RNA sequence: GCCCGUCGCUAGUACCGAUUGAAUGGCUUAGUGAGGCCUCAGGAUCUGCGGAGAAUUUGGACAAACUUGGUCAUUUAGAGGAACUAAAAGUCGUAACAAGGUUUCCGUAGGUGAACCUGCGGAAGGAUCAUU
RNA sequence: ACCCACUCGGCACCUUACGAGAAAUCAAAGUCUUUGGGUUCUGGGGGGAGUAUGGUCGCAAGGCUGAAACUUAAAGGAAUUG
RNA sequence: UAUCUGGUUGAUCCUGCCAGUAGUCAUAUGCUUGUCUCAAAGAUUAAGCCAUGCAUGUCUAAGUAUAAGCAAUUUAUACAGUGAAACUGCGAAUGGCUCAUUAAAUCAGUUAUCGUUUAUUUGAUAGUUCCUUUACUACAUGGUAUAACUGUGGUAAUUCUAGAGCUAAUACAUGCUUAAAAUUGUAUUUAUUAGGAUGAUUCAUAAUAACUUUUCGAAUCGCAUGGCCUUGUGCUGGCGAUGGUUCAUUCAAAUUUCUGCCCUAUCAACUUUCGAUGGUAGGAUAGUGGCCUACCAUGGUUUCAACGGGUAACGGGGAAUAAGGGUUCGAUUCCGGAGAGGGAGCCUGAGAAACGGCUACCACAUCCAAGGAAGGCAGCAGGCGCGCAAAUUACCCAAUCCUAAUUCAGGGAGGUAGUGACAAUAAAUAACGAUUGGAAUGAGUACAAUGUAAAUACCUUAACGAGGAACAAUUGGAGGGCAAGUCUGGUGCCAGCAGCCGCGGUAAUUCCAGCUCCAAUAGCGUAUAUUAAAGUUGUUGCAGUUAAAAAGCUCGUAGUUGAACUUUGGGCCCGGUUACGGGGCCUUUUUUACUUUGAAAAAAUUAGAGUGUUCAAAGCAGGCGUAUUGCUCGAAUAUAUUAGCAUGGAAUAAUAGAAUAGGACG
RNA sequence: AAUAUGAAAA
RNA sequence: UCUUAAGGUAGCCAAAUGCCUCGUCAUCUAAUUAGUGACGCGCAUGAAUGGAUUAACGAGAUUCCCACUGUCCCUAUCUAC
């Protein structure tokens, strides 16, 4: 038959699910973040985890190695690619010195927040999903969108959408008609 | 397995034919040919994913049956013919012509060539012996055999043969010096020239291989080509002329031609 | 069939090898020819490629060579007189290789006479030329000497009859002649 | 305080157990031995001194399969017998833990409703590290 | 035969504890998470059980090898205070 | 991301296991269930049984067509186009499924064929076909059938077919046109002779004497019909297809070298009657070979674990989980095996011990009009049975390929759809305002288009489609490990809960309910197995006085281990890197183990590079244009242990040397 | 010199 | 508690010894008062008035099985005297 189709798993769960410093914070994280279930700080945090297993695997290296070179240089790269990093600290051990937060921040949810198209972190993952928002010039209603270092500046309201200057909607479309036929 | 296997599956398929994993089950099996059925490019290959032409294998069938498409001096109507290394495949009603040769990643390349080389072709004389009436013969990679050979020409040569009519142009040698194309192994595509061989006794000989730029590799000789001159060569080699840089030196390289 | 794998023989350490896979065509075997002499019946087997053995029985002549004079005639066999492997081919007259037969003498000896003009036991000028030339050549030793008297020649056989279909041979001669004669005569 | 064993009830597990016990599978001596194949023949019929050739048929090799024994492996019934385990409050004693009231334990042998008792030798894990 | 000193080899002993150990205690039970001088045997919670069985030795008593089903959350070791 | 925690006690320190915790492309099951992508799926027990219907057929210009077929000789009087039926040639030996049997067997890496067969493809290759040696030959070219058909029929019945009359071949059985160049083809076999390549050959090839019941060396077909005249149905002449011997090539096949496999001594001796190890010879093979046979010697394996037994054992690539070591699993998408209910035999064919091919027996089982006949779903669906355990008797050749005479036909191979909480990706169940309101949206429909072979869904989108009793998220839990109730009602060691410790006997933080709260959340729990934890399997890295454990003691073979010593130190330079390492010289100058480097080690999988599939799982796509021109980056990179191959070194550890000197030189 | 036993949970 | 000199111990059994008895259970068979293995409050087993077991042996007694057959179903024929 057809060839296997690989998949993996984006998360990994904690041993110890029960500790109650490591719940306070994820609930910390989700409620000024806007997550919606410990999955999205679970895939989160094992992200950094593999980064962070590979920035130590990469250090652990002698300087100058053909191998390290390569690796670290594209992995920084996408890191500031992303923006979860940041240019000034472009070195190896501030990967390992990052924290979930830096990667929490990225998201379009948050993104969209910071941008200010947005009343709260909720409302920002409500007009997300509600195909509201578009990077660039095109639809995305992904809330944990990953957003490029050149996005940002073109993340606004999506042409389509309503608020985006379009046609307004259905419930203002439906109340319209109401008023109308009231007056008519 | 009673008898020939007459089936091919996208796993088994050779890495260099570069078919995705998910498009289909099977693989076209090359039919039996000049060259062994890996290190070959079949012509739907060579037309549906290489070149793009037909986007279909029905329309691979029908490029070939309307006969544009010629492999060596002749047409060629199968749907899988294995073409090998050094075979010249012209498609002459869009009047390009392509010789099949290893890029330096160790893949067939698509390089374009003019009518004024396809002409001619060259072949790495495999076996030379006496045949009926004790006529000499030499049979090159190709299962192409030519009668009555120059004395001089002996194994792990290189004859060029014009497609016109299977006849010895000439030949280059196998000595120190001669630039040869290394077809097999881990250095798949990669170009340089010979220092010295090893010549084991009942094991597989060896040959040291150093380049232009003077990255000393070892391979069998069962594995090389030689194809010209010191830095003279007999054809025209695809873009990087045979040169494995780095990786590093390659994302340079396309950064810098971004 | 007859199996010819080493699946079925015991393993080198007395081991009893279990039955891997049922018996194949590409290793089956075929009942013996057992040639005998006269009134020539050769049946032909398909063989594996497509090719052809001339399974031979009851064969009339062969070719036989005698390679002192690096001549061939085809003679008529008188019969087996010992076989290295079995007595048994011996006793009822099978035309195997290496087997040991008594044949005509007749073309040999007018080959003898027609080539070198002498004569064993007891006309033109090229003739009488050619003679000459091809004088002291009835220096052939006693064995074949006395064999012509005899009147019939010991030849080894030296192709199988049940594979080609022809029992073509050599006649014996000196060492090998005077060995196979003592065999026989060891009594 | 703790605790031991016999006995009494209930339940479960395994063992011995007459039954020349019973099944399933593997290998195999021996007997019978289909079948196609090779071969010695037989030559209906058809065809131009010949050729092809069906039924049948001689021997040989391969050898299914059946039967009787042999062996190995995996399960499994069995009257009855003797154990073990478990389960809040059953009977008989008090054997051990204190010098447990005869110090205990080990081996061995005998005795006895039951723990256990006694003989011989050994150990202190003894109740003595000690009599110039 | 003594005395004194020394030495080799023994049964040991006294004091410490560098060190070890859970502790009782140990010049070995030390040179062990700073983990490797050589090697033999043995154990994997308590039972069931050194039982059944199959071997094997024994005149016998029994010895050597020696399970499994099943059952249980303790069994045990050393010290403390009562 | 090299971690633990609760439980023996009045309390302590240990051994020690129980229990908790986390993962499982690991299964089942319970509850619950909106969306997107992706997708496993009758393996476990029964390789158990199977109703039914499909899965192998196939033609061009180019084998044979007077179908009493179609359409026409607007090209033709032998035919001319198409074309059912049928002969002919190929294929049906591929694919698909399953994992029963298999423990040096398969299989993996690595070797060999100087040890052989090989349809097809590719490339070469038959003056000797007058050779039986110039009409055997008719050579402007040969012979007979026989299919297809009409008619007569038998049988209840089968993909049964008999008798009669027709007729072709690239079907069968024959047979020339080859002059003649030299010195008589090729094919088979025998014996003799010479002998460009390999590390090596009796190799390749060549020359002799012949043998052969005799192979092959074109009576085939479709197009184009052209040049020469002494113009004749004359002589020459193209493109092909098909066929053909030998050699080579390719697809392969069969054997083959070394190394490597789980548990078992409550399997220690096994093989060897009648094959066991080996030799000679012959048959047999496609070929080597005790493969078989005859004669002969008595050998071969084994405590470095043979032989035997079990395997809930197809092997591997690989999967889960892991600081390092490792443990467990691998029926299953790829490779190689083996099977078609068991077992054997065999035809055809290059290729079969072939089962969607036959023959027989056994076991099943079907229709009979009671004489007969026909089968193997471990293919596809599907049914029964077995079970804890696994889907529709659907559509299509549109992809990927495969086959055939072959672009066109066929393909339950394959793809699409249906079932599908096996698993994976993303992510709705609500946001804002003022102290009750507007605004948005997807679920769910649906004109339309895209999508597709046609469709369903997805991507888009007219219109419809939120205000809660709505469009309502569950699964487990609240004494501890393990955060979360010292709240209420009911029960009263009963019901019951409880992984463990334990809770409960009229004030239950522990049972059944309510409220509240908690963890995970379209998922959660339960059972089993396995991994980490486990330094409780301990090579790294356990313990043995008392916790379990040092045999009663000693001897001793196998095994493991085993005192030191043999070349050092020193000068002079060269060339690498920023002293650090190499090299050369001078100073009197036999086998291994090991170890560096390299070749070689299928993909898929793993790590990893690039790439906004809307992200992500994924995938190997894509990107940039003046977009009517078009151009262009890619699809890397590393492992790979053991075993084998070459190679640098002579420390470490074995191994022999010259002691009744037959010892070196010379 | 005789002295045996004291239920089940907490 | 009565009583004896002691109160059948080890063992074994419906045994050739068990009246009831064709004891009860199992096995053997279609069916078994038979056979065998068990159970033993044994009228009335039992220790050199020897107990139990026992390889071999037996013109001893008994049960079953295979082979075998006119023992029988069911009789018939032949020979000698």
């Amino acid at each position: 038959p057809r060839a296997p189709r690989t998949y993996s798993k984006t998360y990994s769960t904690p041993k110890r699910p029960y500790e109650s410093s490591r719940l306070d914070a994820e609930l910390k994280l989700a409620g000024e973040f806007g997550l919606k279930n410990k999955k999205e700080i679970y895939r989160i945090s094992f992200q950094l985890s593999k980064i962070r297993r590979a920035a130590r695997d990469l250090l652990t290296r002698d300087e100058k190695d053909p191998k390290r070179l390569f690796e670290g240089n594209a992995l920084i790269r996408r890191l500031v690619r992303v923006g979860v990093l940041s240019e000034d600290k472009k070195k190896l051990d501030y990967v390992l010195a990052l924290k979930v937060e830096d990667f929490l921040e990225r998201r379009l949810q948050t993104q969209v927040y910071k941008l200010g198209l947005a009343k709260s972190v909720h409302h920002a993952r409500v007009l997300i999903t509600q195909r509201h928002i578009a990077v660039g010039k095109q639809i995305v209603n992904i809330p944990s969108f990953m957003v490029r270092l050149d996005s940002e500046k073109h993340i606004d309201f999506a042409p389509t959408s309503p608020f985006g200057g379009a046609r307004p909607g259905r419930v203002a479309r439906r109340n319209a008609a109401r008023k109308a036929e009231a007056s008519g | 397995a009673r008898g020939p296997k007459k089936h091919l599956k996208r796993l088994a398929a050779p890495h260099h034919w570069l078919l995705d994993k998910l498009s289909g089950c099977y693989a076209p099996r090359p039919s039996a040919g000049p060259h062994k059925l890996r290190e070959s490019l079949p012509l739907i290959v060579f037309l549906r994913n290489r070149l793009k032409y037909a986007l279909n294998g029905r329309e691979v069938k029908a490029i070939l049956m309307q006969r544009h498409v010629k492999v060596d001096g002749k047409v060629r109507t199968d749907t899988t013919y294995p073409a090998g290394f050094m075979d010249v495949i012209t498609l002459d009603a869009t009047n390009e012509n392509f010789r099949l040769v290893y890029d330096v990643k160790g893949r067939f390349a698509v390089h374009r060539i003019t009518d004024e080389e396809a002409s001619y072709k060259l072949g790495k004389v495999k076996k030379v012996q006496l045949g009926k009436k004790g006529v000499p013969y030499v049979v090159t990679h190709d299962g192409r055999t030519i009668r009555y050979p120059d004395p001089n020409i002996k194994v792990n040569d290189t004859v060029k043969i014009d497609l016109a009519s299977g006849k010895i142009t000439d030949f280059i040698k196998f000595d120190a010096g001669k630039l040869v194309y290394v077809t097999g192994g881990r250095n798949l595509g990669r170009i340089g020239t010979i220092v010295h061989k090893e010549r084991h006794d009942g094991g597989f000989d060896l040959v040291h291989i150093k380049d232009s730029l003077d990255n000393t590799f070892v391979t069998r000789l069962n594995n090389v080509f030689v194809i010209g001159e010191q830095g003279k060569p007999y054809i025209s080699l695809p873009k990087g002329k045979g040169i494995k840089l780095s990786i590093a030196e390659e994302r340079d390289r396309r950064r810098a031609q971004q | 069939g007859i199996s010819r794998d080493s699946r079925h023989k015991r393993s080198a350490t007395g081991a009893k090898r279990a039955q891997f896979r049922k018996k194949r065509k590409f290793e089956l075997g075929r009942q013996p020819a057992n040639t005998k002499i006269g009134a020539k019946r050769i049946h032909s087997v398909r063989t594996r490629g497509g090719n052809k053995k001339y399974r031979a029985l009851r064969i009339e002549t062969g070719n036989f060579s005698w390679a002192s004079e690096g001549i061939s005639k085809k003679t008529r066999i008188a019969g087996v007189v010992y076989h290295p492997s079995n007595n048994e081919l011996v006793r009822t007259n099978t035309l195997t290789k290496a087997a040991i037969v008594q044949i005509d003498a007749t073309p040999f000896r007018q080959w003898f006479e027609a080539h070198y003009g002498q004569t064993l036991g007891k006309k033109s000028k090229n003739a009488e030329r050619k003679w000459a030339a091809r004088a002291a050549s009835a220096k052939i030793e006693s064995s074949v000497e006395s064999q012509f008297s005899a009147g019939r020649l010991y030849a080894c056989i030296s192709s199988r009859p049940g594979q080609s279909g022809r029992c073509d041979g050599y006649i014996l001669e000196g060492e090998e002649l005077a060995f196979y004669l003592r065999r026989l005569t060891a009594k």
